């Protein structure tokens, strides 16, 4: 169990791509949103990315 | 159960909870002078038992107790002490029927999307603006 | 209303506990209780609450206790009406309190207004609409009136009705203590009208020609104590555009005899 | 003074601003962006940044729409615009 | 503008639909009635 | 800043301190039980289908008294009779269950909203 | 005391103890955690688990009794006669299923135990399984109840102890007791098992009846395709009953396609071709075949 | 055990007026009258045969969360989540006094019925024993952990039963104030108590599932199977048909004695009202059992009549001796 507790503490202090956060609990935060939401907003997120339509 | 069951048990509970009654009518009204007239004595009859160190019998014993004569004009002696409440009686047994086989499919239609409030952000929280718009159906909104 | 607050959340969390299946993890409940704060927000600004994902029990509850929660608020909003139109009370938080309320529901009922309009098409008829254009192109017609021109580059009245326009904007700042931004800045730009009147002219008529599409009108409640009425806030610019506008307009139509003697109040 | 060009730094500070506080704290926004007003912040939101709006070209079908509802609702540009599907300064452009 | 169905449209015919928003009777008449006496001469209780 | 917080674990009643009495809390007042005298029921039981009877009749005796069981100056005008089908409202009252849609809610803000 | 009936927080306790070694203190949380949560099985399977560990295998059995006292679900039972074939008992795992089918009757159940039976017992005492299993099922469900999963495991059985006259008849004596929608798998089970041992005649039979009864389903969803008509009208003739080819045939003209279309006409017209063509090289029936064209 | 006959249950009357959810419901013990208490902070008083509105009370600040009637005295006594326990006279129509002392809001009130004793329930977990006469809170019940949502007062021992959100039943002594007995065999939040008017049984209802227990020692008795809904109420009547009241708005009618279901429906909404404001709050039989009285979410109460038209042969007992094992 500690391994494990170490092996997800170094998985989630690596960072790929964008900081959208804070802090650690922000980026939990965030994560989890990503995880839950991602399903529903993927065509605000090209909107976002690219620069226009709805 | 019968009346006389019922007239019995009411009897007893009547007494029971005048008592208690009349203890909270004395609590709630002093009785400006807390002293009685009323004053006699209780004798007990007191066999002992036999003593710290001797087990020789000794004599039987006739105890006078009276209730003794305060002061009218005292105030209540001590200062009222907060103490916690101590632990319940010992928790029965849980007597459930046995659990209900759930699916996996049963828990995801039970989790619950993450709140992001349009108004509220008590911790600071630097929210996406996907996520910040997810929520409004103003996107949804259509016009004819 | 403190205490209203506790009561709604000891309920709405005991029928979600009740509601629950046997075995689902239940660390996050309070969770719950944020999305019925923000469902109750939601009602409050008339903006529609629908979480993606929401299971629909759960949503259910929050409904049925925003609308009960909706129901407890709307009531006190009348009883406080009530007692501040009747003089009962003198409680100046609950007065402003109470205006909060109903400048709220007032612009609930407005939505709908305009939502219903918008679904319900024009609620005059073609016929009315034709039958009341073609009695006032009969009136004008009768009384031979001339319309009103645009302003001309040349017009002889321009800087007499550009002051009387800045004059009454000002004298609607005449006494203030504390200014606001917007306040400061509509001062500002009052006093450059007052220093380049012609180039504030030009401004003007271009606006009047071109400008169709128009900055946001803040909406507040002015309170009379039996009745209240909304008072609106208009970008200065478009102010000093409206009341050139305005003064113009009433010269001309003076000038003209639009308004004939039954119209009042007549100066 | 309060106004002027919106820049690149005002509006990624703008939407950074946003992802902090979210669409209903103005003052908070325009206190990070202090060379516009609270006021300019949410314009500049709901005409430019919002994510609904679509810079792309007009399609055939927006233009005959925008025409067509231009005809029917003269010169009402805040009620043509969610009909047609752009904003009201869009739609007048 | 009608948003919502009548009250015999939702509950159809035999149920009778009450719409009661005011009191029948005042505060100051009261649920259960006192007893009174109505006294208006002074009788002897016996015989004296 | 969780200084402003929910309430999670609501304070559980205890039972009373028990002591000598000084403190005084409450002043007696009606301290005299009223009884339901003759007249006035409550210790009136018939029976659960003599209930029953005097229900239904009670009942059917509502039910059957509802039932009742023992050139021209107006025609220069451009618009006509356009309140015709307006002072018959007034069928029946329809109560409501949405606030701001009763009737009610919208005498208040036109009375009040001006 | 402030969480009285906490899974997490019992296991914490008597996973301190049991770290620290403290077995006593241990043993006695898992008796009063047991007493206080008699239907988490978490806490039975701790229990019977840790006893097994510290080599107590009669203090395994004693937490594995009382268990079952409390009547549980069938993944304790199992783990119990797993326990007891794990030590070499299988006569006590076989007392194990006697309770076991009591508590949990199942068709699952007695198909455990009938594979245990195979594996650690003898063949009649199997087939006295089987025999149990289906009686009780019918005495206590009704006759039309009994499983067919039941029935197929018992032939499957004496197909492996080669009594192929015995499969045969426990696979016919199912067809013939059980309703069709219930003993679709017994069927399909039946003809692979004729496929299999059968004579030539009794595989025809077999993939006769199981033919004839897809192409029922097929015809009850859809009346008026033609060509599965065709096709259960060619396995009808090669079966070679003449008054349900008669009846089949019959059937088949009366669904009469609505549509006015030749497009339809021609197979429904070609449909009464076969018809006469049957009734005149088959039955011979002239008068009949003059009739049809009629 | 065959389920004796009962005939079906039809909506009788809609009546409207509260501006609340009905919350709570008291017949008056000649059933002349009842009062209904309602999110509306208000107690209506209905005259029973004709549905017609008698008057108005107001005293609580909150939602009205139990009513009683007194047999013995002319008075009514109202409970609400402002904390506040009171005493209506109703030959004055005024508060008389007052039973305070719960921290927080009072779900029920219940009168003894052999003496002149209150019990409430609140959601600072205790039942509070107040005597009538001197408002005198004689007994607070402790125990439980989470609130006390319902509550029963008995003649004979146990004299006071609770049930709680915290899932659990107490059997309380009322002389000594302690617990004879705790039930712990629901496994949500215990909403809803009933006893037998006629034997010495009592019911328990959680969500989906409704316990049968035989006093005084609380054996457990059967399970009415079947109700898959939040129960906020039951009632009983002497002719033995008890009725569980769902949360979703969902009705069951069951034989008492042999836990038959006879009788599922749904209620209706008032117009006006959301999809999720159908469901049942309060409910009470009639002094007589002809009636049944519903307070609903819907704002409204609704009257209910077993249909007379109905005969065992029109709706037969669809019931066999079933022979399946409940895994108890």
């Amino acid at each position: 169990s500690l391994k494990r507790r170490r092996e997800k503490l170094a998985k989630s202090g690596e960072e790929h791509g964008d900081v959208t956060y804070i802090n650690e609990k922000n980026k939990q935060f965030n994560a989890k949103l990503a995880r839950f939401y991602n399903k529903y907003t993927a065509e605000i997120r090209d909107s976002f990315e690219r620069g226009t339509m709805v | 159960p019968s009346k006389e069951e019922v007239e019995a048990t009411a009897e007893r509970t009547k007494n029971a909870l005048a008592a208690l009654v009349s203890g909270a009518l004395a609590a709630q009204k002093p009785k400006n002078v807390q002293v009685n007239t009323k004053r006699e004595a209780t004798f007990v009859k007191y066999t002992p038992s036999a003593q710290m160190g001797n087990n020789t019998k000794k004599q039987e014993r006739i105890i006078k107790i009276v209730e003794r004569q305060r002061d009218p004009m005292e105030p209540p002696k001590f200062k009222h002490k907060k103490i916690p409440r101590g632990p319940p009686s010992p928790p029965p047994p849980v007597m459930h029927s046995p659990p209900r086989k759930l699916t996996a499919e049963d828990q995801e239609a039970w989790r619950i999307p993450p709140p992001v409030s349009m108004w509220k952000n008590p911790k600071g929280f630097t929210i996406p603006l996907d996520k910040r718009l997810a929520a409004d159906g103003r996107q949804l909104q259509e016009v004819q | 209303e403190s205490h209203f607050d506790l009561e709604l959340r000891a309920s709405v969390m005991a029928d979600l506990m009740d509601m629950m299946p046997e075995g689902i993890k239940q660390s996050k409940v309070n969770t719950v209780l944020q999305h019925l704060s923000e469902a109750w927000r939601c009602w409050k600004s008339n903006i529609p609450w629908k979480v993606p994902g929401l299971p629909a029990p759960i949503e259910n509850i929050i409904l049925r206790y925003v609308k009960a929660k909706a129901d407890w608020w709307i009531s006190v909003a009348h009883y406080n009406r009530e007692r501040i139109r009747r003089g009962a009370t003198v409680d100046k938080t609950v007065a402003k309190k109470n205006v909060g309320r109903l400048t709220r529901l007032w612009l609930k009922a407005e939505q709908e207004r305009q939502h219903n309009h918008m679904k319900d098409g024009p609620y005059v008829s073609s016929e009315e609409a034709v039958a009341i254009y073609t009695t006032t192109v009969h009136w004008l017609e009768a009384r031979k009136f001339s319309p009103i021109p645009f302003p001309s580059v040349s017009y002889k009245h321009d800087t007499k009705i550009l002051i009387l326009a800045l004059e009454r904007l000002r004298e609607a700042y005449s006494t203030k203590g504390r200014l606001n931004q917007s306040q400061r800045e509509e001062l500002a730009l009052i006093e450059q009208a007052y220093d380049s009147p012609g180039t504030t002219l030009e401004r003007i008529k271009r606006f009047l020609l071109t400008q169709r599409a128009f900055k946001e009108v803040g909406i507040d409640m002015n309170d009379n104590y039996s009745t209240i009425n909304p008072v609106y806030d208009v970008e200065p610019i478009e102010k000093i555009s409206d009341a050139y506008l305005d003064q113009y307009l009433w010269y001309q139509a003076d000038q003209r005899h639009l308004f004939p003697n039954w119209v009042k109040p007549s100066d | 003074v309060k106004g002027g060009v919106w820049t690149n730094i005002e509006d990624e500070i703008l939407k950074a601003a946003v992802s902090k506080y979210g669409l209903n704290q103005w003052a908070r926004v325009s206190s990070l962006l202090a060379r516009k007003t609270p006021k300019q912040c949410k314009a500049r939101w709901n005409e430019w940044l919002d994510p609904s709006i679509k810079k792309i070209e007009w399609s055939r079908e927006e233009d005959e729409k925008l025409l067509h509802l231009a005809k029917l609702m003269p010169t009402q540009w805040r009620t043509i615009a969610p009909i047609v599907g752009r904003t009201a300064n869009q739609c007048l452009e | 503008k009608q948003y919502y169905p009548t009250a015999a449209q939702v509950f159809g015919e035999g149920v009778e639909t009450l719409v009661q928003e005011e009191d029948a009777q005042p505060l100051t008449q009261p649920i259960i009635a006192p007893v009174e006496q109505k006294k208006f001469s002074i009788q002897e209780a016996d015989l004296p | 800043t969780t200084a402003h917080r929910p309430t999670f674990d609501p304070a559980r009643g205890k039972e009373a301190l028990r002591g000598p009495a000084y403190h005084q809390r409450l002043l007696p007042a009606y301290t005299t039980l009223k009884f339901r005298q003759p007249g006035q029921g409550g210790a009136a039981d018939k029976s659960t289908r003599d209930l029953r009877a005097e229900l239904e009749a009670a009942e059917a005796a509502h039910y059957a008294k509802l039932k009742g069981a023992p050139r021209r100056w107006d025609e220069d005008v451009v618009f006509k009779n356009q309140a015709r089908g307006t002072e018959d409202k007034g069928k029946r009252k329809e109560f409501v269950n949405d606030l701001l849609r009763s009737d009610f809610h919208k005498r208040f803000m036109s009375k009040y909203v001006r | 005391d402030v969480h009285p009936n906490n899974t997490q927080l019992w296991i914490r306790y008597i996973e301190a103890e049991l770290k620290n070694r403290n077995i006593n203190h241990a043993r006695n949380l898992l008796d009063r955690a047991v007493t206080r949560l008699p239907r988490v099985s978490k806490l039975w399977y701790k229990y019977v688990y840790v006893m097994e560990m510290l080599g107590d295998i009669p203090g395994t059995r004693q937490v594995f009794d009382r268990w079952m006292k409390w009547e549980p679900d069938e993944d304790a039972w199992n783990a119990y006669i797993k326990l007891e074939k794990r030590y070499g008992e299988y006569e006590r795992a076989r007392q194990i299923f006697a309770a076991y089918t009591q508590v949990h009757p199942e068709p699952r159940t007695w198909l455990k135990w009938a594979k245990f039976e195979e594996e650690f017992g003898t063949a009649d005492m199997v087939r006295d399984v089987f025999q149990s299993a289906i009686q009780y099922i019918a005495e206590t469900l009704g006759d039309d109840a009994v499983d067919e999963r039941l029935f197929i495991a018992f032939a499957r059985f004496e197909t492996r102890q080669k009594e192929y006259e015995r499969a045969r008849a426990i696979y016919k004596f199912g067809l013939d007791n059980l309703p069709r929608s219930r003993s679709m798998q017994l069927h399909a089970q039946y003809t692979t098992f004729e496929k299999q041992f059968g004579d030539k005649e009794g595989v025809e039979d077999v993939v006769l009846t199981k033919r004839r009864r897809l192409y029922e389903e097929q015809v009850k969803e859809n009346p008026k395709n033609y060509d599965v008509w065709f096709d259960f009208a060619r396995l009808e003739e090669m079966g070679g009953d003449p008054d349900r080819v008669r009846e089949v045939y019959e059937r088949a003209i009366a669904q009469v396609p609505p549509t006015q279309e030749k497009r339809h006409w021609r197979r429904y017209i070609f449909l009464f071709l076969f018809y006469a063509i049957w009734e005149e090289k088959d039955a011979k029936n002239i008068e009949r075949a003059r009739a049809i064209y009629d | 055990p065959r389920p004796d006959w009962h005939p079906p249950w039809k909506l009788m009357r809609v009546i409207s007026g509260h501006l609340g959810w009905v919350r709570a419901l008291a017949v008056e013990p000649n059933n002349q009258w009842f009062a209904s208490g309602a999110g509306d902070r208000t107690i209506k008083i209905w005259d029973l045969a004709s549905g017609q509105l008698r008057l108005t009370l107001t005293g609580h600040i909150s939602t009205v969360r139990g009513l009683a009637v007194s047999p013995r005295h002319p008075y009514m006594f109202s409970c609400g989540e402002d904390k506040m326990v009171k005493c209506w006279d109703l030959e004055t129509n005024k508060v008389i006094r007052h039973y305070h002392g719960h921290l927080s809001g009072v779900y029920t009130l219940k009168l003894h019925p052999t003496l002149d004793v209150l019990v409430t329930g609140g959601r600072d977990g205790v039942a509070r024993v107040w005597d009538m006469r001197t408002r005198s809170n004689v007994h607070v019940l402790s125990g439980h952990t989470g609130t006390v949502a319902d509550l029963v007062c008995q003649e004979a021992d146990p004299q006071v039963i609770t049930g709680s959100l915290d899932s659990t039943v107490r059997m309380w002594d009322l002389a000594a104030g302690k617990t004879m007995g705790v039930l712990t065999h629901h496994k949500k939040g215990v909403r809803a108590l009933v006893t037998h008017p006629t034997e010495f049984t009592f019911a328990t209802a959680s969500t989906g599932s409704i316990k049968q227990w035989k006093c005084p020692e609380g054996a457990f008795m059967q399970n009415f199977e079947g109700h898959n809904a939040i129960i906020n109420t039951l009632a009983v009547n002497d002719q033995n048909v008890l009725f569980s009241g769902g949360d979703n708005g969902s009705m069951s009618f069951w034989d008492w004695k042999s836990g038959y279901r006879f009788q599922s429906l749904d209620t209706t909404a008032q117009p006006g009202s959301l999809d999720a404001e159908l469901g049942i709050m309060s409910s009470t039989f009639d002094m007589s059992g002809a009636r049944l009285i519903t307070g609903e979410a819907d704002k409204t109460i609704k009257i209910w009549k077993e249909d007379t038209t109905a005969t065992p042969e029109t709706h037969p007992i669809e019931w066999k001796p079933s022979l399946v094992r409940r895994k108890y």
